[PDB]
């Protein structure tokens, strides 16, 4: 059904418009081909759809900068626009296309339309401007245009609507989703400033659309992630179990609001376990598959924090974890195999769990050796390293170590490019380890620990 | 008797070697290591490996118009050829014997052509309107070292019959197994499949109706939807029983849509007489035959040609083909088996010698 | 990949005097199917030797079970003869009570 | 070595089956041969330096390499463990054009190069379809023979040159991460011995059966063609580890797979015991190929003889006892592992 | 323990008799229940087990057409393969296919595999990971590309996790009387004085089911795996199995020699002494 927009007639027919660049050999384009056809059939009249076989016309992709297949890109009236950042399924394409079809701000003409707009599953910014030529309306229009791909904008001039909202000019009100209503936080927040400014309105929405506990599930994904956050993952399907989702988000909301009144900065969020199941691996949470919500924290710096404790229905565990994090006691969770208590032997078995306890030790010089199991070089170096350890077990100030670098995330400035890499950290130089890239002989190792370590090595 | 050849050194007087190429192979009169008779099985044989050959014999010009033409010859692949040919070619009077190149102007080619396992078929090609036409049928040609008879018969009714070892192996008409006039019946291009002619026929509700029983709600409250005691509807607004997909959900109401109802069969475009059809009864006819040639490339020489016959009577050629090939074949096969037994005895002796030498080396 | 057959001659029950038993000649591991397995009663082929179906195995090899009834007697030495495309000369495996 | 490798372009279209057409490579005035189809006659211009140098030293007078070509389009790695190699949902643009899997299975060294040719054969010069090698996976031991009990060293050296395109994706100049994957396929077993992703970090499937591979780029230069090392160090090769060991180098939407048959041999020990002579054979492997011979010292020994069933030792080595019923009497064992003369034993 | 259900197909090319022979069988555990033999004039899925006998003729015809179409595809595949390998048409060449699934004792899916092998050399197999194919030669590589193009790995994964396992439970439930049954072995142990300085002790695991048994010879409490001899499990003829283990011993020292027999049907491993 779509037209093939080759180079010779590209700019002729590019003059909104959705064009997907594709390459026949790639399976990704063929996977969405029936989905793309269905989207074209479902979006006829609203937005035309087209296919481009880039393998023939190199000029189009060279000009458009299309280095991938597929790289669905929208062309607003023959003008390059932001690449389609969403699922390549037909439903998501249709949803985003209908979102693009409407103006920057939806002009509400009837009050019933106002309720229909504010009844949507996502937050909704509504402007009330009785005067059509008022500068507040124009500034709101530019604000809608700039932040269009992130928020649902609408405007209206109904006398009842304007009077029931601000009725003083720059009447910008944010209605949070109707399935996210709560008690401690007001559902509706009004814009309070002398003049409505596009930047000011954008900042106001950015700081007020989330409130305390938003339901971020594949939507607003970037708008929340990126700061010092706190995500509670749990079964989150409103159309089927809205009551449970409201219950758990209310628990998280009350604990978050208590600590916010206490006066600390920490954003919160609730997520569905299935949708973000890919992200559960990053926190080493596997798949709980239980009504109990798992809670995790990532900070702006990239630190990760996990509760081992069950999320109590009373909320004691939540506030306990919040005050622990604010104090800063729990260690960053890095993927680490359970360390054995039997760390005896010529070579000390170091894990990412106790890397700070062993390697980062202040009163000893440590020589660590990152090794991998399948590594043949590391298997060949293991017996000599063991003999080195048994020989230099008599030195109290120096201990050599090995940490598996595939099942235990390497912490500290320590970084491994090729196994097996060996590092030496002096007692008073825990911040500047030296990478021993010399020889690989036992005698060479003994010579090196004779050269560097202050305490005389033993035999 | 259009042509006769039994090789019973005078054959060099009636056989002539072309000079088109400076590397043409040399033919030798021989009967091979094994045969049915020392003198009766004498014939031309290739004696140079991986070289081209070109040998032609002139004879009284004659035409095949209105009369049956029969060709008959015996080929022996004693050397166990891997790549080569035993085919022969009929050339008109205008053909130059001394200038016969790889592909000279000929009328009919008949005989085996074997070059590897994939190709093991009789190549019979005819000239018509300045074109070499092969047969569409896959005629298999014998590959063992024994002598194998090959015979072609073409009657003036554009019919052909190919025989191997006096036994019928193929028969038919020239205007039906070749590409003389390939348009015979053409499907009508405008005969598109009608919209009412269903191919994948399916009828809804043949012996069923809307059940209205499977039309259950998509989501029903969970049977074990027990509210938690710690839940406060005052703070939670309004607790509700969780709902899940009911086990009784089905695909709406399908009234057993079965196939093959009122099926008229697969539609096809009806065929009509092609206006481009133009077979000719004189397709089998030729102006004149003047030369019998054999230009073939053989990687492993040792192919013996004998018992050449070109005539007009099927019974005549059949009788001489029998009285030559069948008489040869017996003594050929028994003697061959005798020398094969001798060879196997020699190989067993060599194997025993190798084994005893190996044992002696082991003892040291 | 012409794997040789691995004969295993035995009996359904341990041999005892004057008791019927089933000399199951179990040929296994061979490839391809071109095989002939014949049981011998002191050198001569047994006529009534019922065979089982050409059962297949997971490791791309067949296995047949050529079983015939006999009464273990200490005067005859039952044997199994097997010829295949790979083995040069038909293997003759004698039936041993102990093995 | 040979400057013209006669090959066979296997066609992949299902309608035509697996029909073969001629067509020969040309390593390094290109010699023209009109016999070949112009589409499948590739003048291999190798910038990696691995293939042309490998077959430059290939012994002269050797049999023709058993080359086999075909078309293949880059499909992403199917196995889950390789997901880290291709974490995006868009195919890179650098993979434009056709791709041919040239698997030179010569008796001395296997190979599997990925040739990306040019669109049309040369018109003004001879009919040569210029091509470029991207990923060469050469094995120097296509059929190792390790004695039972010791370790085996399955050589595997690969070479990579990034596909040259207008768009340079030099986000991380240097050797890109790859995934080595060794896999035994012995009569319906199919075990994944090890899968490794040097450079990249992830939870790999555990290396099975004690296997370790030296998988690492030899060079770390920012742009230069990179020649990696992927030998397989399997220790204590037991009979159940016999079979073909196909090794795959995984790259972003690239697979180079080469096979090698690891044959295990264990020379037997023979013994004659006292009448009925029992030629008893000690532990040995492989089970097949054994031939008992009998000699009266000499001439072939008279008397009727039979064999015994294979008494499988739990290690895998077998042992049989040939019984003969009739100077000295000797039995000679003929096994491929031992010198083909035969480690015979005699009783006088 | 773990149960298995397998389906085998075997096209054996017989030069001189036209179409190749085609044998298709089905195995639940190691007991066949269907065997379509092309050489036989019946040319149907003749049943051989009680758990498959009680099936309507419509089911039998379903399997009939199924196997017929599979044979029609397989003969063409054999022809094209014989053409590809460059092998003599006079010789007999075999092509084998098999697909099946293995379940654990709990009835859940445990393993699934479909393999093809030409002439007995593993041709192309589906990994136990159920995601990627393994191909030895390059004809198998072309076939692998052909399968991956259609994403039929997601089809077989549907069958192996689905219809295969469902049929396996249905068979193990209808035929629970004979397949789920286990039988302990009626073990013996025998002495044989090979000489005056050595002797052979052979413990007989006789008449058991299924074949997954292990016999080991603890010498003074230590497993002497190196010098133990054993024969592969051999069918007895009446459904059961029997095995045989052996050890060489110094003459008259049969004090510490334990033939541990371990089998699923046994309550606990047994100990033997002479
Ligand atoms: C399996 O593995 C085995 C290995 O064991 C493979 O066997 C190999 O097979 C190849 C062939 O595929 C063999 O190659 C041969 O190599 C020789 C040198 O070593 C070449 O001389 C020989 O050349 C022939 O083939 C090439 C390529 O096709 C041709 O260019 C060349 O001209 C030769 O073909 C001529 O000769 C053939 C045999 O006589 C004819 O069948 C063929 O048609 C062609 O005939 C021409 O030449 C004659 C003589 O001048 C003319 O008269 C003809 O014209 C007349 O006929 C034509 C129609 O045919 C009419 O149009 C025209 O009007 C008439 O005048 C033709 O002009 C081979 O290339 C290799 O040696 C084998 N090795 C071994 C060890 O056996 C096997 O192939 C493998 N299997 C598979 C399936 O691949
Ligand atoms: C790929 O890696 C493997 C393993 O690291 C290399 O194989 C082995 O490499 C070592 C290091 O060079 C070789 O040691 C050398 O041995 C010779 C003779 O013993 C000695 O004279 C040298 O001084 C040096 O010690 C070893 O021979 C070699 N081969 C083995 C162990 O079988 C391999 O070279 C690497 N490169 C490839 C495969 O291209």
């Amino acid at each position: 059904d779509v037209l093939e927009l080759t180079d010779d007639n590209f700019e002729s027919r590019i003059s909104l418009m959705l064009v997907e660049f594709f390459a026949p050999w790639c399976g990704h384009c063929k996977r969405l081909a029936p989905e793309y056809e269905a989207a074209a059939t479902r979006l006829k009249g609203i937005v035309p759809l087209a296919k481009v076989d880039c393998t023939a016309n190199t000029n189009t992709c060279n000009k458009y900068g299309v280095s991938g297949y597929p790289t669905l890109k929208i062309f607003r009236d023959g003008e390059e626009a932001g690449a389609y950042d969403g699922p390549r399924t037909a439903d998501g394409i249709v949803s985003h296309l209908k979102k693009q079809a409407g103006p920057a701000s939806v002009p509400l003409r009837t009050e019933e339309e106002f309720k229909k707009f504010i009844s949507d599953k996502d937050a909704s910014i509504v402007g009330f401007f009785d005067d059509s030529f008022s500068e507040a309306h124009s500034e709101f229009l530019k604000a809608a245009s700039n932040l269009r791909d992130n928020y649902r904008f609408a405007h209206t001039n109904v006398e009842s609507l304007v009077n029931e909202y601000d009725d003083n000019g720059e009447g910008i009100i944010l209605f949070r989703p109707s399935h996210l209503t709560n008690k401690f936080e007001d559902k509706t927040v009004a814009y309070t400033e002398q003049k409505m400014t596009s930047g000011k309105i954008k900042k106001f929405i950015q700081e007020n659309i989330f409130g305390i506990c938003p339901h971020m599930t594949e939507d607003n994904k970037d708008l929340i992630q990126g700061k010092d956050l706190l995500i509670a993952y749990y079964d989150v399907d409103y159309e089927k179990n809205a009551k449970g989702s409201n219950y758990w988000r209310n628990r998280v909301m009350m604990v978050a609001k208590k600590f916010l009144d206490a006066g600390h900065k920490l954003n919160f969020a609730v997520a569905s376990r299935k949708t973000f199941s890919h992200e559960l691996s990053d926190f080493g949470l596997e798949s709980t598959a239980g009504e109990i919500p798992v809670v995790a924290i990532r900070t702006a710096k990239g630190e990760k924090f996990v509760m081992q404790e069950e999320f109590s229905r009373d909320g004691k565990a939540l506030e306990r974890f919040l005050q622990d994090y604010f104090d800063g006691n729990l260690k960053r969770y890095l993927k680490s195999e359970p360390i054995p208590e039997s760390n005896d032997g010529p070579v000390k078995v170091v894990v990412a769990e106790n890397f700070d306890e062993i390697v980062n030790n202040e009163n000893k010089d440590v020589l660590i050796e990152f090794y991998a199991p399948w590594c043949g070089h590391c298997k060949n170096l293991e017996p000599k390293y063991k003999e080195l350890g048994e020989k230099l077990s008599k030195d109290p100030n120096i201990v050599i170590a090995k940490m598996d670098a595939t099942a235990n995330d390497v912490p500290s400035p320590y970084e491994v490019r090729g196994f097996p890499t060996i590092y030496f950290s002096p007692a008073n130089k825990k911040l500047n380890p030296k990478k021993y890239e010399g020889g690989r002989e036992l005698s060479d190792f003994i010579s090196y620990l004779q050269r560097e370590a202050t305490n005389p090595p033993v035999i | 008797v259009y042509f006769k050849e039994q090789f019973l050194d005078g054959w060099t007087s009636r056989w002539i070697e072309s000079k088109h190429k400076s590397d043409f192979g040399k033919f030798v009169l021989s009967s091979g290591k094994f045969y049915g008779d020392e003198e009766k099985d004498k014939g031309l044989q290739t004696s140079q490996d991986a070289r081209f050959y070109a040998l032609s014999a002139s004879f009284e010009p004659f035409s095949n118009k209105g009369q049956t033409l029969v060709v008959q010859f015996t080929v022996k692949h004693e050397q166990n050829i891997d790549c080569g040919g035993g085919y022969v070619k009929l050339f008109p009077n205008s053909l130059d014997q001394t200038d016969m190149h790889g592909d000279s102007e000929y009328n009919i080619m008949f005989g085996p052509d074997i070059c590897g396992p994939g190709t093991k078929k009789v190549h019979v090609i005819f000239n018509y309107k300045g074109k070499n036409v092969l047969i569409n049928k896959d005629i298999r040609c014998k590959d063992d070292e024994f002598t194998h008879l090959y015979t072609l018969i073409v009657r003036p009714d554009n019919t052909y019959e190919v025989k191997i070892d006096n036994s019928q192996v193929e028969s038919g008409s020239l205007e039906d197994d070749w590409d003389f006039l390939p348009p015979k019946k053409i499907k009508d291009p405008d005969a598109s499949k009608p919209e009412d002619w269903d191919e994948r026929a399916k009828i809804d509700d043949p012996t069923d109706s809307k059940p209205e029983d499977w039309d259950k709600p998509e989501h029903i409250p969970d049977p074990d939807a027990k509210k938690p005691e710690d839940w406060d509807e005052e703070m939670d607004g309004e607790w509700e029983p969780p709902v899940i997909q009911n086990p009784e959900y089905k695909g709406e109401w399908k009234p057993r849509q079965i196939d093959n109802p009122d099926y008229k069969g697969t539609w096809i475009h009806p065929e009509i007489d092609n206006p481009e059809y133009s077979p000719d009864p004189s397709i089998y006819a030729y102006d004149n035959f003047g030369v019998l040639g054999l230009d073939l490339w053989q990687v492993k020489s040792g192919t013996i040609f004998d018992n050449f016959l070109i005539t007009n009577d099927e019974a005549y050629a059949e009788e001489f083909g029998n009285e030559t090939w069948g008489v040869t074949k017996a003594a050929e096969k028994q003697m061959k088996d005798k020398q094969d037994e001798e060879q196997r005895l020699k190989e067993e002796e060599e194997d025993k010698k190798r084994k005893e030498e190996e044992e002696a080396e082991d003892k040291e | 990949i012409q794997r040789t057959p691995k004969i295993q001659v035995y009996s359904r029950h341990p041999a005892e005097n004057g008791k019927s038993n089933f000399l199951n000649c179990y040929v296994s591991g061979f490839h391809p199917s071109d095989i002939e397995v014949d049981l011998l009663k002191n050198g001569e082929r047994i006529e009534k030797v019922e065979h089982s179906d050409l059962s297949f195995s997971k490791d791309w090899s067949f296995y047949l079970l050529y079983y015939t009834e006999f009464t273990p007697t200490e005067k005859d030495e039952y044997a199994c003869r097997v010829n295949h495309v790979t083995l040069s000369q038909p293997k003759i495996v004698k039936w041993d009570r102990d093995m | 070595g040979p400057a013209v490798i006669e090959c066979w372009f296997v066609e992949d279209a299902s309608g035509k089956g697996l029909a073969k057409r001629p067509g020969a490579l040309l390593l390094r005035e290109p010699p023209p041969r009109p016999d070949l189809d112009p589409e499948l006659y590739l003048s291999v211009h190798d910038p990696a330096g691995a293939l042309q140098a490998a077959f430059r030293r290939y012994p002269r007078g050797a049999p023709a390499p058993h080359c086999e070509m075909s078309r293949f389009v880059p499909l992403p790695a199917s196995a889950k463990w390789a997901s880290g190699l291709t974490p995006a949902q868009n195919c890179p643009r650098a993979l434009d054009g056709a791709w041919l899997m040239v698997s030179i299975s010569s008796p001395v060294l296997s190979l599997s190069s990925l040739l990306r040719p040019q669109p049309e054969p040369q018109q003004e010069p001879v009919l040569i379809t210029m091509a470029t090698v991207v990923l060469t996976v050469l094995t120097h031991t296509p059929a190792p023979r390790v004695r039972l009990g010791q370790d085996a060293l399955l050589d595997l050296s690969f070479a990579y040159m990034p596909p040259t395109s207008e768009a340079a994706s030099s986000l991380a100049p240097g050797p890109p991460p790859f995934g080595l994957e060794w896999r035994r396929q012995h009569l319906g077993k199919g075990h994944l011995l090890l899968a490794a992703t040097p450079g990249l970090n992830g939870q790999m499937p555990a290396a099975q059966e004690g296997a370790v591979a030296f998988a690492a780029w030899d060079d770390d230069e920012p742009w230069g063609p990179w020649t990696g090392n992927g030998t397989f160090w399997l220790p204590r090769v037991q009979p159940f580890q016999e079979g073909t060991y196909l090794a795959t180098i995984h790259l972003p939407y690239l697979q180079g797979q080469v096979t090698l048959e690891l044959a295990v041999y264990k020379p037997p020990k023979v013994s004659l015991m006292p009448p009925e002579l029992l030629c008893l054979v000690s532990h040995f492997y492989p089970s097949g190929g054994l031939e008992v011979e009998w000699e009266l010292r000499s001439q072939k020994a008279e008397g009727q003889r039979w064999l015994s069933a294979l008494r499988h030792h739990s290690d895998g080595s077998v042992s049989l006892s040939g019984h003969l019923q009739p100077a000295r009497y000797a039995c000679r064992i003929h096994h491929p592992s031992l010198p083909a003369s035969g480690r015979s034993a005699e009783v006088t | 323990g773990s149960h298995s259900m397998r389906y085998f197909f075997t096209s054996v090319s017989r030069p001189g008799r036209g179409e190749p022979r085609f044998i298709a069988v089905g195995y639940v555990d190691d007991t066949q229940f269907v065997r379509f033999d092309s050489d036989a004039a019946s040319q149907r899925m003749e049943p051989r087990a009680p758990w498959i006998e009680q099936e309507g003729p419509e089911y039998w015809d379903q399997e009939t057409r199924n196997v017929k179409a599979q044979s029609q595809t397989d003969r063409v595949d054999l022809g094209t393969l014989r053409g590809y390998y460059n092998q003599s048409e006079a010789g007999s060449h075999t092509i084998q296919i098999m697909y099946g699934c293995d379940v654990g004792s709990d009835g859940r899916f445990l393993r699934g595999y479909r393999q093809d092998a030409y002439d007995g050399k593993d041709y192309i197999a589906l990994n136990e990971d159920l995601r990627s194919w393994t191909a030895a030669d390059m004809a198998a590589q072309i076939t692998k590309r052909k399968w991956e193009a259609a994403h039929e790995a997601e089809q077989l994964r549907a069958y192996l996790d689905g219809t295969c396992v469902e049929w396996l439970r249905r068979y193990l439930e209808n035929g629970k009387e004979t397949l789920q049954r286990t039988d302990p072995p009626k073990t013996h142990m025998t002495h044989h004085p090979i000489s005056d300085h050595e002797a052979t002790l052979r413990c007989w695991a006789l008449g058991f089911y299924p074949a997954e048994i292990t016999l080991t010879w603890q010498r003074d409490g230590e497993d002497q795996t190196q010098d133990t001899e054993l024969v592969e499990t051999r069918p007895a003829g009446d459904g059961t199995f029997q095995k045989w283990a052996a050890v060489v011993v110094p003459s008259g020292e049969e004090q510490r020699y334990t033939c541990h027999v371990q089998h699923e049907g046994l309550p606990k491993p047994l100990t033997l002494r002479w």
